[PDB]
């Protein structure tokens, strides 16, 4: 967390064609991994 | 003990890699082992948070920015405190720290939202509080044969009323 | 604009010949690279795969099916 | 991230991997021409866009009438005539930046005050 650039390194482990599998995987990555907070709640503001 | 000796090997490597190559090799490996015991004073190979704190301190030593932390740990920075710091956001380095507080301040500003503020006048009195801090609006609601609505909004207590 | 065009060629003696051009045809090279075919093409484009194979044509050529016209000759 | 087409037949080369020497063979799929690429970067997304504010600079902007005119100087030619207009990339999110173009030096310059 102390670096000036934040990168995540990831590779698929395997027991050809890997471009579109990686595309689908990162798409799923981007879409579905919750980080924190309850779903169906969007940007929340606080008033005084 | 494998994790013990591995952390020791990493610590001896990073302090031998310092710009101040310490001729006090036994003293600096004593620093390394005392940092090892005060580090395992958290969990001692019982929880992965030990490894996480290891990653934090190891990469902070490596980073460059900053390099001066190597000399500062070689010549001070008593490590039993640095088990219990968790305090990576306040070290290595100060310019990044200042960047962090200004980022946090801007985030806190952007969190709190709309604050429309209801421009007033002083002519009418409140329907309930009866004081003159009255704010209004104009628009016409019903059909064309009549004028606007003359909406009212008190601000001494928040009352609403209307005038024809 | 085949009508508006008109031809002028210098001949070997220097004769400038006067031909009203009638039509123009555009030619494209074809099957220079062993084109695939309709049916297995349909099985490829059907939504059975998240993506079709990257080197599918090269794999079919290594199998040997659908050679070039020059290769058939 | 740009596309390189097969010179032998105008189709973009595709990424495919050397199975033994481990190199980026941009191979044609139409024909069998192959090409070694330069960098391991292949795919590129850019989830956040912030570009386009100076769009459509044609060589003869000054021929339009409806652009306004002002009196700032071109800091290449110092001619007092110039033409300014709003940022072109119409998002809900853009700024009040004015882009000044002068007819004399045919040169663009902004008025940012950061
Ligand atoms: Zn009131
Ligand atoms: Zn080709
Ligand atoms: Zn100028």
């Amino acid at each position: 967390d102390n670096d000036e650039k934040l990168i995540i390194r990831c590779r698929v482990v395997r027991p050809a064609e890997e471009d579109h599998m990686l595309k689908k995987i990162e798409n799923t990555m981007l879409e579905n991994i919750t980080l924190r907070g309850v779903e169906n709640i969007e940007r929340v503001v606080m008033m005084k | 003990h494998k994790l013990r000796d591995q952390v020791l090997k990493a610590l001896y490597d990073v302090l031998a890699k310092e710009s101040e190559h310490p001729p006090q090799s036994i003293l600096h490996t004593a620093k390394a082992i005392e940092s090892e015991m005060n580090k395992v004073n958290n969990c001692d190979t019982n929880e992965a948070a030990y490894k996480a704190r290891y990653r934090i301190i190891y990469s902070n030593v490596i980073s460059k920015n900053n390099p001066d932390l190597k000399h500062k740990i070689a010549n001070g920075d008593i490590t039993p405190e640095f088990l219990a710091t968790c305090d990576a956001k306040d070290l290595a380095p100060a310019p990044l720290k200042q960047k962090i507080e200004e980022i946090a301040k801007q985030n806190l500003y952007n969190a709190q939202g709309a604050t429309i503020e209801r421009s007033v006048t002083d002519r009418f009195t409140c329907g309930k509080c009866k004081e003159k801090k009255v704010s209004y609006y104009q628009l016409q609601t019903r059909s064309a044969d009549e004028p606007l609505t003359t909406f009212c909004t008190c601000e001494a207590c928040g009352n609403r009323w209307k005038f024809s | 604009n085949s009508d508006s065009y008109v031809l002028l060629s210098v001949e070997d003696d220097g004769s400038f010949t006067m031909i009203p051009a009638d039509k123009v045809y555009k030619f494209t090279a074809r099957n220079k690279y062993a084109t695939l075919t309709i049916d297995e093409a349909e099985k490829r484009m059907d939504k059975k795969s998240g993506e079709v194979p990257r080197w599918l044509m090269k794999h079919l050529d290594n199998i040997g099916t659908t050679t070039t016209r020059y290769d058939r000759t | 991230t740009t596309f390189r087409f097969c010179r032998d037949c105008n189709n973009m080369l595709y990424p495919r991997e050397d199975k033994e020497n481990n190199r980026l063979l941009f191979e044609c799929r139409t024909c069998s021409y192959v090409e070694e690429a330069g960098s391991p970067l292949v795919y590129r997304h850019e989830l956040i866009t912030n570009i386009g504010e100076t769009a459509g600079v044609v060589q003869d902007i000054g021929s339009d009438p409806t652009l306004p005119r002002s009196d700032r100087e071109c800091p290449k030619c110092h001619s007092r005539e110039n033409v300014f207009f709003q940022s072109q990339q119409r998002r809900k999110d853009t700024s009040m930046v004015l882009f000044f173009v002068c007819l004399s030096c045919s040169h663009i310059f902004t008025s940012d005050q950061k």
